[PDB]
């Protein structure tokens, strides 16, 4: 998230201290459920591990 | 009729009075009338030449007309003391003075361009004006700052002298079009100051087009030059499109806004209506802080500095400078709003002035002082050029080349006239140059002159014999190598026919010049050119797709006006006479695919540039549809309101 | 310059190309190394040029006397000969002064 | 109808270089006044305007004879004219 920061630092003075989309996008859990009627649960950690590399990868 | 008998030729005789541009015109008796208002219309369309010399044949006129045009240069035309000067820029300070005698205070602005209009502009010389510090006088005639159309001295010259020649290069001068070396070239530059504003919103925000991780620079500094011929570019921010827009903010996006421009900045200028807090929040917009703040201290300094002499009572301040120390109280002072066209703006406006050194390129207009337009069609190498190699002149290159055919058809010898003695003049340096003696030197240079203009043979004893030795030599050797002036004034004083003809008969030696691999002996000799407004760049336009107007047509844009475009995306009208000539192609449904694809309809304009963006690039074919057009509607429309419709039988 | 030219045989040849070129670089070269005289009176005076010489040109198998210009000119203007390989016919033929 | 065949090769140099004996054709000179250009794309539009092309014009509809607006211009006339006379 630091090293993701670093190129996201000249946004940080204004637009993120009002609201920090990647923190949001992490933080956004809801409710989830297969075509077939099931329901899935995961770890916001495993999650955010995943968004970091995803927004890394770009 | 009889009424042109009133015309009594006694009672103008030595009168210039009703010479009024022409005047600027030598040998302007012989020139038609439609050459002269051709050199009337160029006078106008003439551009500011950054090596501008004064002409070696001259009207003495010229420097009169220098004077009282008031646009070139300043003076303070009473005597003053320099009460302080204020730094605004490096390159645009202001000087506080007051008259010795009225006891009046004033004000002079200095800056390095001045604009006029459009992308026309010139370069000041502001070298005495910088000598000037505080409690320092100038006198009651000073020029502060002068244009480059005048020299050390005060002589105004609207173009440059250039050794020309009558030659046909390789069919490259048909009709009229003129080939120069590049080292004339050289001496047709002119300058092209621009003043463009880029606005930015609290939406939008600019991108670190300039500088290094640690620097963030959106805009070129002062100093700086432009790179990629971008001042700025700007992306609307929104936060659902933040995430992954914002990230590399240095590198330009399909989304942002370019603006275009060339050159050096010399002047920024930035009215804010956003609160300064947020700026020293924001980091994109750390550059328009630092230069907010610069602006708003050179007020404060002008304030702090000049409450004394504007509130004093027993005091004269001049209105200028009223009206410029108001303005600066105003931005210094508090709730302070800026409006642009009656309307208060969101964010910011910036305006650049930019100053760059434009050449003469292909297509560019270059004509002389009698009418005689031309096109540059080559610029070519200096050694690829008619050279002279027998004589005493070896080595001498034409600088231009104009076109011989129909030079007496366009009923303009005075040309003819300037080279011819330009021609003679280059003889009379060189048997100048040649002697030893300071007296022999002027004996020839006198005889010279007597033989063509009296007065000025007469002006120029007196001016020699005033001179000092080591002056005189000065004269002398300048005169030999820079060339000797000739006065051929327009009306009275013009050498004529039998004038060169006695000229011709006594100089035997001067015979035509033998120029390598030319058969022909030709003529070199100076005359006069001035670069004319039109250009290359002045009308180009290219346009595959740009902006479509209301009505689902095309139509031009203001994009090109403010600098949002490179080039000016205008659309070419296809008029009817220009129907009926395509028309001899009886394949009116080619014509109708034109005309519906590029503009009337919208479905096969989408599909003409499907194919030709998907698919084979070197082989194009494209299948239109058969949908009634745009055009067609409206026309349907319009009638269906007249109560009528067009049925096919 | 070869005195006589068979202009079938030039119009027909592969070698039709540089043949045109080596006349066109002789005439250019001679009127670089030589200077007009003009004598501004009735007489004429004796300025001697690669175009002014004449030459015999055998066409059809006849000769026809022209100039050394209106040779390399006569052949630039016959290109179709070389293109179909069909000969110059006498009545194809002008006065290329005029 | 023309056909490019160059490309130039410098960004200050914007000017349509144009062959001489087209001028008269044009009725047009070298005063620098703008000619218009419309690009054509498509090959079937090719071929119906190329008769618009300097071939088709090369025989005058008048006469059925040479168009002398095609032939050498006033220059080209001089440089011929001091080669074969």
């Amino acid at each position: 998230y630091s090293y993701l920061l670093k190129s996201y630092l000249p946004i940080k003075n204004i637009l993120d201290k009002n609201n920090v989309i990647l923190q949001l996008m992490t933080i956004k859990n809801a409710k989830f459920m297969n075509k077939e009627n099931k329901e899935v649960d995961f770890s916001t950690d495993h999650l955010a591990e995943e968004v970091l590399d995803m927004l890394l990868c770009i | 009729m009889d009424d042109i008998s009133v015309i009594k030729n006694e009672d103008y005789e030595g009168s210039h009075r009703f010479l009024a541009e022409e005047l600027l015109m030598p040998n302007a008796n012989k020139t038609d009338g439609n050459r002269s208002t051709m050199f009337c219309s160029h006078l106008a369309q003439a551009v500011t030449l950054q090596k501008a010399e004064p002409p070696l044949v001259y009207t003495n006129f010229e420097n009169q007309v220098g004077k009282y045009s008031t646009a070139g240069y300043r003076k303070a035309n009473s005597n003053y003391k320099v009460i302080e000067k204020i730094y605004k820029n490096d390159y645009n300070y202001v000087l506080i003075v007051q008259d010795q005698e009225t006891g009046e205070y004033t004000l002079f602005e200095r800056a390095e361009c001045e604009f006029l209009t459009e992308h026309y502009g010139f370069q000041w010389d502001n070298d005495k004006i910088d000598s000037l510090k505080k409690d320092d006088t100038i006198e009651k005639d000073t020029v502060l700052y002068k244009n480059t159309c005048y020299d050390e001295n005060m002589n105004f010259g609207y173009g440059v002298n250039l050794n020309a020649a009558y030659f046909s290069y390789k069919n490259e001068t048909l009709e009229d079009a003129i080939v120069i070396s590049e080292s004339a070239a050289k001496k047709l530059g002119t300058f092209s100051v621009n003043k463009v504003k880029v606005s930015v919103n609290t939406n939008d925000i600019l991108l670190n087009l300039y500088g290094d991780n640690e620097n963030y620079k959106g805009f070129p500094d002062i100093g700086e030059h432009i790179k990629n011929q971008i001042i700025a570019s700007r992306r609307r921010f929104d936060y659902n499109t933040a995430l992954y827009e914002l990230k590399n903010l240095n590198e330009m996006r399909d989304s942002d806004t370019p603006f275009f421009a060339d050159g050096k900045i010399v002047d920024i200028e930035i009215f804010s209506n956003v609160p300064e807090e947020e700026l020293k929040v924001q980091k994109y917009n750390e550059q328009v802080l630092y230069y907010i703040n610069k602006q708003k201290e050179f007020s404060n300094n002008v304030y702090q500095k000049l409450k004394k002499i504007v509130e004093g009572k027993d005091n004269n301040v001049s209105d200028k400078l009223l009206h410029f120390y108001n303005n600066c109280k105003m931005r210094i002072d508090e709730n302070i709003s800026y409006t642009y066209q009656n309307s208060k703006f969101s964010g910011f406006i910036m305006e650049f002035t930019i100053l760059e050194e434009e050449p003469l390129n292909k297509g560019s207009k270059i004509t002389g002082r009698y009418g005689n337009k031309g096109v540059i069609s080559k610029i070519l190498p200096d050694d690829q050029m008619p050279t002279v190699a027998e004589g005493r002149f070896k080595g001498l290159k034409a600088d231009i080349c104009l076109n011989p055919l129909g030079v007496f058809n366009r009923l303009n010898p005075s040309q003819l006239i300037e080279q011819e003695l330009n021609w003679i003049a280059k003889f009379i340096r060189k048997d100048m140059e040649e002697a030893g003696s300071n007296e022999e030197k002027v004996s020839i240079l006198l005889d010279f002159l007597n033989r063509v203009n009296k007065e000025e043979t007469e002006l120029m004893e007196e001016f020699i014999n005033s001179l000092n030795k080591t002056e005189l030599e000065e004269f002398l050797n300048d005169i030999i190598e820079n060339g000797i002036p000739i006065c051929q004034k327009p009306f009275f004083g013009n050498i004529g026919l039998d004038e060169l003809w006695e000229l011709y008969n006594h100089y035997d030696h001067i015979d035509y010049f033998k120029c390598e691999g030319i058969s022909t002996p030709l003529i070199i000799g100076e005359i006069y050119m001035v670069r004319l407004k039109h250009e290359p760049h002045s009308k180009f336009s290219a346009r595959s797709t740009s902006f479509m107007n209301l009505r689902g047509l095309p139509a031009k844009s203001k994009n090109f006006k403010e600098h949002k475009d490179l080039y000016s995306k205008t659309p070419v009208r296809i008029g009817n006479m220009e129907i009926s000539n395509l028309s001899l192609t009886n394949e009116m449904g080619s014509i109708m695919d034109m005309l519906n694809s590029y503009s009337n309809n919208e479905t096969n304009r989408r599909e003409l540039i499907m194919q030709l963006l998907t698919g084979n690039p070197f082989d194009t074919n494209i299948d239109l549809s058969d949908v009634e057009s745009g055009t067609s509607k409206i026309l349907k429309s319009l009638f269906t309101c007249l109560g009528l419709s067009i049925d096919d039988v | 310059m070869e005195k006589t030219y068979n202009l079938n045989d030039i119009l027909l040849s592969n070698e039709y190309e540089k043949i045109k070129e080596d006349i066109k670089e002789e005439i250019i070269n001679d009127m670089a190394s030589k200077k007009v005289k003009y004598s501004n009176t009735s007489e004429f005076a004796k300025n001697d040029f690669l175009k002014d010489e004449f030459i015999d040109l055998v066409v059809d198998g006849e000769t026809y006397e022209i100039t050394y210009g209106n040779l390399i000119t006569l052949l630039i203007v016959a290109r179709p000969f070389n293109h179909f390989k069909v000969p110059m016919t006498e009545d194809l033929l002008f006065d290329l002064s005029d | 109808y023309l056909k490019i065949g160059l490309i130039k090769k410098d960004y200050k140099d914007l000017t349509l270089g144009i062959s001489n004996n087209l001028l008269s054709a044009l009725s047009g000179d070298y005063d620098g006044d703008v000619l218009n250009i419309i690009p054509v794309f498509d090959n079937k539009m090719k071929e119906h305007f190329s008769l618009l092309s300097p071939q088709n014009f090369l025989v005058d509809r008048n006469n059925g004879r040479f168009n002398g607006d095609f032939d050498l211009q006033k220059d080209q006339i001089l440089g011929i004219f001091i080669l074969n006379n």
